[PDB]
RNA sequence: GCUUUACUGCAGGCUGUCGCUGAGGACUCUCACUCCGGGAGGAGGACACCGAUAGCCGGGCA
RNA sequence: ACUCGUACGGUCACUGAAUCCUGCCCAGUGCAGGUAUCUGAACACCUCGUACAAGAGGACGAAGGACCUGUCAACGGCGGG
RNA sequence: AAACAUCUCAGUAUCGGGAGGAACAGAAAACGCAAUGUGAUGUCGUUAGUAACCGCGAGUGAACGCGAUACAGCCCAAACC
């Protein structure tokens, strides 16, 4: 047959690329020598094209102007801190070790100094649970208990823009506009609606996959479609 | 009496034992951080180099080359093939890695000609070889009774035509009798069946 | 719109031009590569054994 | 059918009639060192391997008798044409 | 051209084994190697990645 | 490439606005999990064989299968008497 | 090969790299008319569709030697300095 859409994606051609030349910045935490003697002031709030959420421009003492992953409740004029001794307040960044248990945080680093990997989407947040000298236990947005190096930095509070998902797109045109700001091919043609040559589910007088949808983890690309290695399907049981 | 050289030789018969073992463990760490072709002031295996024609003289150059380990790096057939010509994984190339190394070295030094080469070990993902190259345009060499032969026009790009020692062995030219029916005087003249 | 005559009217783009190296009107001014002699692609001159009968 | 375990018949070795014992020919074990064994290895590789990719044929509804006839006095056995028999049971 | 529990193979994935690969049927360590860090250093660690091979799946492909 | 992206994400599929609803079936096939025992390759190891080798057999046994379980908004099924 | 998978077409077509006026080969860890024998290497004639290979099918297919052509043999590494 012909390569399926999922395979065309990988070549990274324009149709599948994100409009990076239009993106603003990668909200990674600032790098501090130590001391925590680094503070800045929120100079403005902006829209982040890549995440459909707001971001805050901060001017730091040492003259560095950078965009930051803003939690809810950060406004212009406010002063933020980044360091071990940073004050424990919304919008401030410091290593999990310094963060008091039971405090919601976002933009959590995976490995100390990486800049932040977890809980960055609209209105989300990780929940710092257990402390220790060897491991900090955080509960990520998906509900998974994650063991992290207490040296991993994080921002106090939940991410701005919460509830974005509560409003329906209502029309195709709205979906359209959002999709144009992401690395995605949209709209979506169902596999069952294509010719046999174009997809494992194509072909047949009437539409229907001529096979079970749960595909094995070991299936090669081109064949791994439908419900990948599902542990189960449906709503029952 | 035994030459000092024999000691370098004897050490390399078991690169995995004794002091040499420790040297390699140390060295490779640096080699891994070096490029594909690094010129070096002195041969790592002196006895071997001198034995192959090396000399401490103007116009004589030595370079270490590293190449990825393993079989062929081939792309599967995009057009129709009978089962026989569909193989991809276990297919290996006809040139040994040392030959690939000699050619890369010679490319790096367009004006020099490959004299010979030898192995200096490998790790799990690559192999290293040092190559002796000669400057056919330098008078110190044009006047050498042992090396001036390499200055002849028909010796230009000798490595690319299989005229190296590694080249000749790889072409099945070692044997003078049985088994060399299709290798001598050339693979091509014998229809390419050797 | 038909792929024939009506679609031919839209053709006013310049692609292949006289080549600096070989003189043929084959220098693709958008790719900056000569489809005839290889200029812009290779220092060596574009050539192929299939340009003639195999035994000639 | 039934078959006597022993009986008098011609022994082509003694060249005279003598008592023989009948036994079903038991398959001898292979060594894996015969020419065919080496050809299979030399000629099998990537892709189809010709004859070495063919798999065992079928069966006939009934097989022919496959027996050994051992002379009771010289100890040597001889073979004979077999005959189709659904089952062969020896008497005694 | 297309399909599949047609024949035969080939990619690919999973898995064991050997090499990379070190010290003291379950274990500790650090020194290769890997990752994070601007750096110091941190995390991991003879595993993983990679080379070789073996079994399984394998119209994704011929 | 996705990705200046991080589960309020984005990948893979099915259905196709709202409204009222969406029953029964896990035997077969698919996926997934488990698994005392059974089966399950090669290297190493042991025996026989060979002054060696080919080779024969053994022991150990990974995934996988047998076997058990989960799963139909998974392929599909919901008859005759 | 009256299908076709090994095999064949064929190391052919075509592609990458490179030298010369010619290339390449070449002074035996050879040969093994087994010898009290030959004596670097191409090439030509022959050995021969022979030996060998092969769904032992279709097909593929040498060498030593011999008669010729032309002839040519040397230089390092190390030992000791
Ligand atoms: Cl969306
Ligand atoms: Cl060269
Ligand atoms: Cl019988
Ligand atoms: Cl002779
Ligand atoms: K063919
Ligand atoms: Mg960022
Ligand atoms: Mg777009
Ligand atoms: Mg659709
Ligand atoms: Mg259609
Ligand atoms: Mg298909
Ligand atoms: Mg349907
Ligand atoms: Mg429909
Ligand atoms: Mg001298
Ligand atoms: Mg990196
Ligand atoms: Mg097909
Ligand atoms: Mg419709
Ligand atoms: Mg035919
Ligand atoms: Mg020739
Ligand atoms: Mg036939
Ligand atoms: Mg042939
Ligand atoms: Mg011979
Ligand atoms: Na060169
Ligand atoms: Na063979
Ligand atoms: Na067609
Ligand atoms: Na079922
Ligand atoms: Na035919
Ligand atoms: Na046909
Ligand atoms: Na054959
Ligand atoms: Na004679
Ligand atoms: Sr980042
Ligand atoms: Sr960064
Ligand atoms: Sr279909
Ligand atoms: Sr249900
Ligand atoms: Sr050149
Ligand atoms: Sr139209
Ligand atoms: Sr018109
Ligand atoms: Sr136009
Ligand atoms: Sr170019
Ligand atoms: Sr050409
Ligand atoms: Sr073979
Ligand atoms: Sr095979
Ligand atoms: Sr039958
Ligand atoms: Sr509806
Ligand atoms: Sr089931
Ligand atoms: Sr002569």
């Amino acid at each position: 047959g012909r390569r399926i859409q999922g395979q065309r994606r990988g070549r990274g051609t324009s149709t599948f690329r994100a409009p990076s030349h239009r993106y603003k910045a990668d909200l990674e935490h600032r790098k501090v020598e130590d001391g925590d003697v680094i503070a800045g002031t929120v100079v403005d709030i902006e829209h982040d094209p890549a995440r459909s959420a707001p971001v805050a421009a901060v001017e730091f003492e040492d003259g560095d102007r950078r965009l930051i992953l803003a939690p809810e409740g950060v406004g212009v004029g406010d002063e933020l801190q980044v360091g071990v001794s940073a004050e424990i307040a919304p919008g401030n960044t410091l290593p999990l070790a310094e963060i008091p248990e039971g405090v919601p945080v976002c933009n959590v680093e995976s490995s100390p100094g990486d800049g932040g990997k977890f809980a960055r989407a609209s209105g989300v947040n990780a929940q710092l649970l257990t402390h220790d000298r060897n491991v900090a236990v955080v509960k990520l947005p998906s509900g998974e208990m994650k063991r992290l190096d207490p040296q991993c930095r994080a921002t106090i509070g939940v991410v701005a823009g919460g509830g974005r998902t509560d409003k329906p797109f209502v029309k195709a045109g709205n979906k359209h506009h959002k999709m144009k700001a992401r690395g995605t091919k949209w709209p979506n043609v169902r596999g069952v609606a294509m010719n046999a040559v174009d997809h494992p589910f194509g072909g047949g007088g009437r539409q229907h996959p001529g096979k079970p949808k749960s595909i094995s983890r070991n299936a090669p690309p081109g064949r791994k479609v439908g419900d990948i290695a599902s542990k189960r399907t449906g709503r029952g049981g | 009496a035994r030459s000092a050289y024999s000691y370098i030789r004897d050490a390399w018969e078991n690169p995995g034992d004794g002091q040499l073992a420790e040297l390699q463990w140390q060295r490779q760490q640096e080699w891994r951080n070096e490029g594909a072709v690094e010129r070096i002031e002195r041969p790592t295996r002196l006895d071997k180099a001198r034995s192959q024609g090396y000399k401490a003289k103007q116009g004589v150059i030595v370079a270490r080359v590293s190449v990825r380990k393993g079989s062929a790096r081939k792309r599967r057939h995009k057009a129709g093939r009978r089962s026989k010509r569909q193989g991809v994984t276990r297919i290996t190339r006809r040139k040994d890695i040392q030959r690939v190394a000699e050619e890369r070295a010679s490319r790096t030094f367009p004006n020099l000609r490959v004299l010979n080469s030898y192995s200096v070990g490998q790790d799990g993902r690559q192999k290293w070889h040092e190559v002796i190259l000669i400057d056919p345009n330098h008078p110190a060499i044009q006047n050498d009774d042992d090396l001036s032969w390499i200055c002849a026009d028909d010796q230009a790009d000798r490595v690319f035509r299989g005229l190296t020692g590694a080249g000749r062995r790889n072409r099945g030219l070692s044997g003078k009798g049985k088994g060399s029916e299709k290798t001598r005087p050339s693979l091509r003249s014998n229809g390419g069946k050797a | 719109t038909g792929a024939g005559t009506p679609s031919q009217g839209k053709k006013n783009t310049t692609t292949h031009t006289k080549c600096r190296r070989c003189g043929e009107k084959s220098y693709h001014t958008k790719k900056k590569v000569c489809s005839s002699c290889g200029f812009g692609k290779s220092a060596k001159r574009r050539d192929y054994e299939w340009q003639s009968k195999a035994g000639e | 059918m039934q078959m006597p375990r022993r009986f008098n018949t011609y022994c082509p070795h003694c060249n005279e009639h003598q008592e023989h014992e009948v036994e079903k020919v038991r398959s001898g074990r292979q060594t894996g060192m015969k020419w065919i064994d080496r050809q299979r290895e030399r000629n099998s590789g990537i892709g189809n391997d010709g004859k070495f990719s063919k798999v065992p044929g079928g069966d006939k509804p009934t097989k022919k008798t496959d027996l050994k006839y051992r002379c009771g006095e010289c100890g040597k056995a001889h073979l004979r044409e077999g005959w189709r028999a659904g089952r062969l049971e020896f008497q005694e």
